[PDB]
RNA sequence: GGGGACGGGUGAAACAGGAUGAUCCCGCCGAGACCGCCGGCCGCGCAGGCGCCUGCCAAGACCGCCUCUGUCAAUCAAGGGCGAAGGCCGGGGGCUAGAAGGCGAUCAGACACCACCGUAUUCCCGGCCGUAAACGGUGCCGCCCCGCGGCCGGCGCGCGCGUCCCGCCGGCCGCCCAGGGAAACCGGGAGGCUCCGGGCUCUGGGGGGAGUAUGGCCGCAAGGCUGAAACUUGAAGGCAUU
């Protein structure tokens, strides 16, 4: 299911960015 | 047996066979006999033998008519040994599978109700009947599906007539009753009077508590054809 | 034992090659039951076979 | 003072003589002060009642049960904890029952137990959340806290004792047959490690 | 494009029903979906029929006739030739073929 | 699986009837033979059930459980509290309760 | 004549028979596919069962076993509830055999309810 | 009113301390220690803790085993149940 | 307890089980799950969903009526409730399957599909969470609209008279003439529409970027809800034909 296999993939980034997001802050 | 008399398999070498009693309501009343190890003194060959279920048929127990009694298997248990001959008490009764399976058929509706019957005797019999719904002689409709009302006055008429019929009996009563199969009949003339119904009849019998010391029962009902009437 | 089983009737050959006919055989030495079984090599009806293992019948159920 | 579950005065007449005499039990779940206890071959199956295991049937939540016949009390007597019974053999007179730990036991069917399950039941549940709930917990049981770890103490005190850094040194795993002073670590462990099961 | 009035399933006036699964593929199906066929096939060959009847001692025996409902699932049923592919105005043809 | 009266006519009889509440006021109506039926709960303390079915037998007064609770039976009669013991001396209408 | 119960069951993987004393609390011979048989894939075939059942039926004919009553069985339980491929061959061997019948049963174990089956929901993907 | 609104409601003693995970799990079993229980024979919601594993009804005056923290454990409820159904089948 | 060498498993295998006697048979014994065949162009519920005995507790449509009220209505931001599964916090439980993991095989490599073992989970209670191809992929309240049948729930018309016939039906449905559409197909509407207007609320405006960025709100979390722009680009897409 690539549709359902994108969308995970693209919450694995938005948790990076959120995280990362906290290490700089 | 081939071990009293005959040399037999090395470990049926010292296997003697004792014969099982059926209880005097069926008119053959030899079931079978049962090999077990010759006492080697630490257990005795009666005691091993003392309870055994066997499943019996009707249509074997009183042999004549199969098309009636076929169909119906009585679970025999010895509850005693006798002079060798291992007199067995009533474990019960279940329809066969060959039955059950025929009785459903699709687009008509399957009441069943389990009700358990306290004995005379003591024991606790839990009795399974079933009843299935037939279309009329001239209907129009192909499915023969009740209404809740006909559903509700037909699982009443069950437990009634089953108290009505059982309320009171004792095993030995209970034994030949379901061997006439009349309790069959019982519930057929007011499972009849609401509606018409495909087949109505006991599956099965459960012995839920038993008295102990059922040596009573056991001369009752196998012992004596006079007292089985 | 060898025993003696003539054909009865002649059935369309199976085995994907077409190669093994279907044959039914009556112990004509016998109690002449009417079982079918596998034939490999050109026959007609009235051909005996002399095998009968007995310990198989040919299937021919579709 | 040290047990978590309750305990409970039951007083019986004296059949020895004309007083009456008071037992201490380890009180089953659902006891209340007024209640009829029997202990008896004769007894019924109510909560409190002590029968011998042959009587009680398979599948009885036991405590308080009697390791042999007439030891007065051995298995199942923590808050909580209970037996049940599996299986009986009536040519052997024995009964197995299962111990909390899970271990199968078979027990003279002789032996005696009170019917339920040991009462304090989850009381391990609730944290202890300070050091010094645990101080009053265990004043009322012997001086075994606070714990210091052997890897805190110098060589002279413990075997794994101390260098440069706090490290166990050779493995902790120690021998059954180890001495008396150096059984320190896991003794006979099988296995070590956390694992799935 | 649909393909089926029905949708594949008999559900009317439902909105979930019974799951059941596969007899081969052990798969869950829901119980509209599924073939649901009927045998009442009896246990023995008809050929070992008239051995077993000759032989047996009783009188009155008749051979057990056996009932059972096999659900295969759509793939599970296809392959094995259960129910076959159907042309597109075969397709809305029903009854027994 | 497998009330006409056990709720119902409790009601009734609190709509139409004279009911006492409480054991003190039972034991004085029973001692009277003043009441049709007693409806004791499973709560009932076992002392005072003992004596209120030998005062019932002596006045031949017929003597029921409620299906249990106190606190039950309370809230079957419409009351916020505790009812151990109902004493009913005049009924609007059936009795089932009895149950023979 | 006498009779014992022949309780022959197939399965998928293997087929058993086992002549017992009538109540099941003892036996008389149990043979199976794999003992006649050196192919794990024949375990189940008829002609292992053929093999198998001539073997039982001589210790059954020693210990006097006249006659037999068959309980035919499958796996059933969560699966199956079809007979195997040798179930008809040990009755076929019996009565061929001469042992006399009288009784054949099915004894599959039919769940009224079951638990859960072992595939997964998108089933044995094979 | 909810003078604390998150579930620090018994836990507000503790401050900040001890954790998030300590204060929810005594949140539960404070609850349940300080609360009224229902007396099987008062029928009346007055039992309340004395010790651990011993409970009294305030107006019943009859003192019974319980869970530590709770008058009734879903072990023993359990259990009561089976030597119910076992003892009425016994006999 | 008996009796005896394999048992399993498979597409064929192999790993585990078995002379401490397995498998197999019967007798019991205990837990936990599940309610089979009857079980459906059956029904019910606001959807999600609903099946042992179904006691007893409140309800809900429908039909019937010369009962009562007298516009008390329809739809709806804001606001509330409910919501499959998976998950989560914390107990209870724990049989069966079984996300993880481990192990056989299979392959060039599978660490995948297939065995076998098995943790979380699956079940219960107390909270969360707020999503599903939550789909009739079709909002709701109306008005009319042609035939041909089926099913279920009431109610009447008659008739020898049967769960028969005929209506009225309230729903569940199949097929379809017109009519509609790009067509597939709908026709109890997706009809009455370029001859375009009953009422109401929501949503879309080529494709990506993007359900991303940022702010908010909500959640314990996982996340959910709201929601861009720079930039890039000639198709993407529907239904049909060969």
């Amino acid at each position: 299911m690539r549709a359902k296999w994108a969308k995970k993939r693209m919450r694995k980034l938005k948790r990076k960015r959120r995280h990362m997001k906290a290490r700089s802050k | 047996k081939k071990i009293t008399q005959r040399k037999n398999p090395d470990p049926y070498l010292k296997k003697e066979w004792y014969p099982v009693i059926a209880p005097a309501h069926f008119k053959s009343r030899h079931i079978g006999q049962t090999p077990v190890t010759k006492t080697a003194g630490l257990r005795v060959a009666t005691d091993v033998i003392n309870h055994r279920v066997y499943e019996v048929n009707l249509g074997d127990l009183n042999p004549g008519a199969e098309d009636l009694n076929g169909n119906t298997k009585f679970y025999l248990q010895t509850q005693l040994v006798s002079d060798g001959k291992c007199l067995t008490n009533f474990h019960g009764m279940d329809i066969t599978r060959h039955k059950y399976g025929s009785l459903f058929r699709k687009g008509c509706d399957c009441i069943d109700v389990f009700m358990d019957i306290p004995t005379t005797d003591g024991y606790l019999l839990r009795v399974f009947v079933i009843a299935f719904t037939d279309r009329f002689r001239f209907q129009r409709r192909k499915n023969c599906h009740v209404k809740g009302r006909v559903i509700r006055m037909m699982r009443a008429g069950i437990y009634e007539t089953l108290h009505n019929e059982l309320g009171k009996v004792s095993i030995p009563v209970l034994v030949t009753k379901l061997s006439n199969f009349e309790v069959n009949a019982k519930l057929t003339e007011a499972l009849q009077k609401i509606t018409m119904c495909r087949d109505v009849m006991i599956r099965r019998v459960k012995v839920v508590k038993r008295p102990r010391n059922t040596m009573e029962l056991l001369s009752t009902m196998h012992d004596s054809n006079q007292v089985r009437n | 034992e060898p025993i003696n089983a003539r054909v009865i009737e002649v059935l369309g050959r199976t085995s994907s090659r077409g190669g093994i006919t279907q044959v039914k055989v009556e112990f004509m030495t016998g109690e002449k039951r009417q079982i079918i079984r596998n034939v490999i090599g050109p026959v007609r009806k009235d051909d005996i076979l002399v095998l009968m293992e007995s310990e198989r019948e040919a299937r021919r159920l579709r | 003072r040290g047990r978590g579950a309750p305990l409970a005065r039951v007083q019986f007449p004296n059949m020895r003589g004309e007083g009456r005499v008071n037992e201490l039990f380890i009180a089953p779940e659902g006891m209340y002060t007024g209640q009829e206890v029997f202990s008896g071959n004769k007894a019924t199956l109510h909560i409190g009642n002590i029968l011998p295991v042959g009587n009680i049937p398979e599948g009885t939540y036991v405590c308080n049960v009697e390791e042999k016949p007439m030891d007065r009390g051995c298995l199942a007597r923590a808050s909580g904890t209970y037996c049940l019974v599996v299986a009986h053999n009536m040519e052997t007179n024995k009964t197995r029952i299962r111990l909390p730990s899970g271990q199968k036991k078979l027990i003279s069917s002789k032996a005696r137990a009170m019917i339920g399950l040991v009462a304090g039941g989850g009381r391990t549940d609730k944290p202890l959340l300070k050091a010094g709930n645990a101080y009053h917990k265990y004043k009322a049981k012997r001086n075994c806290w606070p714990v210091v770890r052997g890897v805190a103490m110098n060589p002279v005190d413990h075997p794994h004792g101390g260098g440069n850094h706090q490290h166990i040194g050779v493995s902790s795993c120690v021998p059954r047959n180890a001495v008396p002073g150096q059984k320190v670590g896991l003794i006979a462990a099988r296995r070590t490690g956390c694992s799935g099961g | 494009p649909v393909k089926r009035r029905n949708n594949g399933r008999s559900k009317y006036n439902c909105g979930h029903t019974n799951i059941v699964r596969c007899q081969n593929c052990h798969r869950c199906v829901p119980k509209d979906k599924v073939i649901k066929r009927f045998t009442i096939r009896n246990i023995v060959d008809n050929t070992i029929a008239d051995d077993v009847l000759n032989a047996c001692v009783i009188q009155g025996f008749a051979i057990p006739k056996l009932y059972n409902k096999v659900q295969y699932c759509v793939s599970c049923s296809i392959h094995n030739h259960i129910v076959r592919v159907r042309s597109r105005e075969d397709r809305k043809i029903r009854t027994p073929p | 699986s497998t009330q006409d009266s056990i709720s119902l006519t409790l009601t009734l009889v609190v709509k139409s009837g004279k009911y006492t509440l409480g054991t003190d006021q039972a034991i004085r109506n029973i001692r009277d033979g003043k009441a049709q039926l007693v409806f004791m709960a499973n709560n009932c303390p076992p002392l005072v059930k003992s004596q209120v079915d030998y005062l019932c037998h002596l006045s031949k007064t017929p003597v029921r459980v409620f299906a249990g609770s106190s606190r039950e039976l309370g809230i079957a009669v419409g009351r916020q509290f505790n009812v151990s013991i109902m004493t009913i001396l005049e009924a609007g209408d059936a009795d089932l309760t009895s149950i023979l | 004549e006498a009779f014992a119960v022949c309780h022959i069951y197939a399965g998928k993987n293997d087929t058993f028979i086992h002549v017992t004393d009538l109540s099941g609390r003892e036996t008389i011979g149990r043979v199976s596919g794999g003992m006649k048989v050196k192919r794990h894939c024949d375990e189940p075939s008829a002609y292992a069962a053929m093999q198998a059942t001539q073997d039982l039926i001589e210790i059954i004919t020693d210990r006097g076993i006249t006659a037999v009553h068959i309980k035919i069985r499958a796996d059933g339980g969560t699966g199956k509830r079809v007979y195997g491929g040798g179930s008809a061959a040990g009755i076929r061997a019996l009565v061929r055999g001469g042992i006399k019948i009288g009784r054949i049963e099915d004894s599959t174990p039919i769940p009224t309810d079951r638990t859960r089956h072992k595939g997964g929901r998108r089933g044995r993907r094979l | 009113m909810a003078k604390r609104t998150k579930k620090v409601g018994l836990t507000g003693k503790y401050g900040t301390r001890y954790g998030r995970a300590a204060r929810k799990q005594l949140l539960k079993i404070e609850t349940s220690q300080k609360a009224k229980y229902t007396c099987p024979f008062c029928a009346k919601d007055k039992v309340r803790r004395t010790a651990c594993g011993i409970w009294t009804c305030r107006s019943c005056s009859k003192t019974m085993a319980g869970g530590a923290y709770s008058l009734h454990t879903e072990p023993a409820n359990a259990a009561r149940a089976t030597i119910r159904r076992l003892r009425l089948a016994r006999e």
